[PDB]
């Protein structure tokens, strides 16, 4: 038993890290086969923060102004171009650690583990879920940028995120390796805000559903409810309306546990209307949005503890 | 405004 | 900004897990130079569980019983003994990938990294703590022993613990890599429980440090404490009674953040009286008792956000 | 009694 935030071992990733350093500016950067991706903002400076245009600031760049460090040895580059929100630099070395890999682009609700670097020297790895509003609950200093977010199916590695930015509220916004932005969010300094985020409703379903599959269940009850009036409920409390693909989802995890999942969402109405009644569900006193359907299956057990 | 880390 | 559970990353000891089999059951056990370590009760079964005696039920195994396999490679036993609650299984070949490393037995409190595995094969990373009556709230499945926990500092990693077992309750107990368990705990199958534990008031106040460093304040007062004012509060919410080494080690984080401890104290003290009083701190709507002092320097600011 | 994982 136990059920915990459960990040994906971090060793074949650790492996692409690397240093990345354009005059005063450093972050890290990351380096598949002969190429080295890196936040496009890494040449930048001054107020080359606030009114920037890359294109221009780029022309103005070689090769050589790019010092990409590997540990203690050292790459060079031979070819650069940008890529939106991101610099694809060659290099003369071939990343002999190279995993089996892709880029994916997740959407909200889905989770990723996160690789935390500083100076291309990973530091931690905590597990994390894109919200609604397009930004991470993550934890970031200063030169965290480049830091990334992956998935691991059997032996191969789906990148999704690169890090680029903290916004005011103190949550952070990246893009996945193609450079593209998650969210409205773009590499200038502006008043940028996250919009008003929602509780995932998926999530939280599935979390029940593990809640039980440990073996507890006082949160359920005897009532049952159209979708429709469960989403005239969740709307008011903050919650992503549920649609069928989603009651779908929650399919297996029916099966395995023997409960219907309009029952479940009545279950959950109640303890939205109810509050917790002064107890945990898996340890937990509030409601946890962070766990997918596919992490449930994952990490919980393949027999119920009836 | 926001922190281009 | 931002306050997570990070785990170390987990690359230098995913190189040291290995499969290991001994008849019917197999387990993941830890390959350090020529050497593998791993429970001693993989050489069990039946009733064997029950009554067992480890003496007599090794000494009728040869280094052949012992299938070590290292992905789709294979290891030859040449020599074993028993070391306490571990076998020590010496090997042909030596670990290629073995890092610096050194084994040291964690204080109630501490905390570290688990990786999780499943047949040798690395599945998940999770943080966690010595809960003072010595057992853990790990997330393991069977198959999940010999999965093992540890700490980096700069490039040396310090194993402190392997999974042996899962308490009625739920909970985990397991031992330093020296064979000798954490807590009354043994390799049997007995009526053994978890003794009642306690919050872990070192680490709810580094938390509350932290709450601070990250910007917030809502919960502090004008009041001060002596330590004894405070133990007599806290006993009877359950909590570890406070001493001056504890203080002491709240040194600096006062320091980055001008607040006395005694002054804490008494923030803590309000919370325990006064409930939550329907908000969060640094998200959570609970008092956190897994982040230790030195958990909150490594991954909060240098600087305040005052 | 207990689980031996």
């Amino acid at each position: 038993s136990g059920f915990r935030k459960m990040a994906f071992p971090s060793g074949k990733v650790e492996g692409c890290m690397v240093q990345v350093t354009c005059g005063t500016t450093t972050l890290n950067g990351l380096w598949l086969d002969d190429t080295v991706y890196c936040p496009r903002h890494v040449i930048c400076t001054a107020e080359d923060m606030l009114n920037p245009n890359y294109e221009d600031l780029l022309i103005r760049k070689s090769n050589h102004s790019f010092l990409v460090q590997a540990g203690n040895v050292q790459l060079r580059v031979i070819g650069h171009s940008m890529q939106n929100c991101l610099l694809r630099l060659k290099v003369d070395t071939s990343n002999p650690k190279t995993p089996k890999y892709k880029f994916v682009r997740i959407q909200p609700g889905q989770t990723f583990s996160v690789l935390a670097c500083y100076n291309g020297s990973p530091s931690g790895v905590y597990q994390c879920a894109m919200r609604p509003n397009h930004t991470i609950k993550g934890s970031f200093l200063n030169g965290s940028c480049g830091s990334v977010g992956f998935n691991i199916d059997y032996d191969c590695v789906s990148f999704c995120y690169m890090h680029h930015m903290e916004l005011p509220t103190g949550v952070h916004a990246g893009t996945d390796l193609e450079g593209k932005f998650y969210g409205p969010f773009v590499d200038r300094q502006t008043a940028q805000a996250a919009g008003t985020d929602t509780t995932i409703t998926l999530n939280v379903l599935a979390w029940l559903y593990a809640a039980v599959i440990n073996g507890d269940r006082w949160f359920l009850n005897r009532f049952t409810t159209t979708l429709n009036d469960f989403n005239l409920v969740a709307m008011k409390y903050n919650y992503e309306p549920l649609t069928q693909d989603h009651v779908d989802i929650l399919g297996p995890l029916s099966a395995q546990t023997g409960i219907a999942v309009l029952d479940m969402c009545a279950a959950l109405k109640e303890l939205l209307q109810n509050g917790m009644n002064g107890r945990t569900i898996l340890g937990s006193t509030i409601l946890e949005d962070e766990f997918t359907p596919f992490d449930v299956v994952r990490q919980c057990s393949g027999v119920t503890f009836q | 405004n926001s922190t281009s880390q």
